């Protein structure tokens, strides 16, 4: 987040949480009331065959 | 000993001049809440 | 049309014309910066064998310019002149020097078979711009008479045109700049046409250039 | 957005290419910013039905 | 503690790249909780 003078006073990391998850989609540090669809669950291979 | 990073470890990604926006970018940040190595110069 | 008021001019001399080449195994890698480079006079050369661009075409490098400019400078055999390239793969391009296969810049070379040819046994070869200091270690002796087994000098020129301050920049002289009227610009080679006006934007002092939403400026 | 090419920006292309090689790489930009253009301009005739 | 200097060090393709930033403080104990973005300063 870039302010008025150029100068970044926040910041989202978008693999933090669920919430900043959410927040990084919508492009916002706001994020109204409701259900969003922000990722994708994907099971991971352990091991090669 | 171990900290909490809090929301430290942010830095500008590039040399180009933004405001007010919200920018998304790839780097490498720390990430936040992360645990981070405490070191003391006390008495490392 | 705005550039850096530079008059040094860039030691291109000291990389083309030195007593000698480094190794491919251990290729130098000196950095321009802070001068005036003029490409015509390596481009126009009738002495080079190839002059081959990857990243800009040759005749726009007199116009552009770069936050930085690096040559890496060594000796190899003539038939793999081929190799060095972004894309190529191969004994050179994958164990001895390698570049970016989103290389910026161009390949320059020329062939030494009046000069480092004797046998010279003094060249020895073995991820992107590594250095890599029964073996892997090889080496050649180039004779006067042996085209393909004859060796090549060659220097890559990497240009870094990341947009920040520039310090390498052409032999374009600038003009007076006109506020408040609709002009065609130039700023250290980026172009657009628009009216430039005094400004309430504080760029930090590592700031070069600002955009929008359009990734426009 | 590059949609291939080497830079989503016109006058950088055009400021480092030669024609033979700029046309490609503008053509790339074309593709995309019309296609841009053909997605937004059906969406607006939905919905404003 | 009376002054905080944050650094980060990084290395891409052989460039190191050094950011920092440098603000007082008035805490001993640990990190200050707060946000504070760094400039690029070296490469
Ligand atoms: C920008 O800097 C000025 C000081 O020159 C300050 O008064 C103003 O509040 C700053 N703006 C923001 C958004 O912080
Ligand atoms: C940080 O360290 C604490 C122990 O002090 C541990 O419980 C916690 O899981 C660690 N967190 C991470 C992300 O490593
Ligand atoms: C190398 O020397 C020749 C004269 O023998 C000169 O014409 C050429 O421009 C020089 N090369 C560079 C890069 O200055």
């Amino acid at each position: 987040k870039y302010n008025e003078n150029g100068t970044i006073t926040d910041a989202v990391d978008c693999a933090l949480d669920p919430l900043s998850e959410t927040k990084c989609t919508l492009k916002s540090f706001t994020v109204e009331k409701g259900i969003y669809q922000t990722s994708n669950f994907r099971v991971q291979p352990t091991e090669s065959i | 000993a171990y900290t909490n990073s809090f929301t430290r470890g942010v830095y500008y990604p590039d040399k180009v001049f933004r405001s007010s926006v919200l920018h998304s970018t790839q780097d490498l940040f720390l990430p936040f809440f992360s645990n981070v190595t405490w070191f003391h110069a006390i008495h490392d | 049309v705005r550039f850096p008021n530079i008059t040094n001019l860039c030691p291109f001399g000291e990389v083309f014309n030195a007593t000698r080449f480094a190794s491919v195994y251990a290729w130098n890698r000196k950095r321009i910066s802070n001068c005036v480079a003029d490409y015509s006079v390596l481009y126009n050369s009738a002495s080079f064998s190839t002059f081959k661009c990857y990243g800009v075409s040759p005749t726009k490098l007199n116009d552009l310019c770069f936050t930085n400019v690096y040559a890496d400078s060594f000796v190899i055999r003539g038939d793999e002149v081929r190799q060095i390239a972004p894309g190529q793969t191969g004994k050179i391009a994958d164990y001895n020097y390698k570049l970016p296969d989103d290389f910026t810049g161009c390949v320059i070379a020329w062939n030494s078979n009046n000069l480092d040819s004797k046998g010279n046994y003094n060249y020895l070869y073995r991820k992107p711009f590594e250095r890599d200091i029964y073996f892997p270690l090889q080496s050649y002796g180039f004779q006067p008479t042996n085209v393909g087994y004859q060796p090549y000098r060659v220097v890559v020129l990497s240009f870094e045109l990341l947009h920040a301050p520039a310090t390498v920049c052409g032999p374009k002289k600038s003009t007076n700049l006109v506020k408040n009227k609709c002009v065609n610009f130039n700023f250290n080679g980026l172009t657009g046409t628009g009216v430039l006006t005094e400004s309430n934007k504080k760029f930090l002092p590592f700031q070069q250039f600002g955009r929008d939403i359009a990734d426009t400026t | 957005s590059n949609f291939g090419a080497i830079s989503s920006v016109l006058n950088d292309i055009l400021s480092r290419l030669d024609p033979p090689e700029a046309e490609v790489q503008i053509d790339r930009l074309i593709t995309g910013r019309l296609q841009s253009l053909q997605t937004y301009v059906t969406q607006q005739l939905i919905r404003a039905a | 503690f009376k002054n905080l200097r944050e650094f980060v060090f990084k290395n891409i393709d052989g460039y190191f790249k050094i950011y920092s930033k440098h603000t007082p403080i008035n805490l001993v104990r640990d990190l200050p909780q707060g946000f504070s973005a760094l400039e690029p300063l070296v490469d």
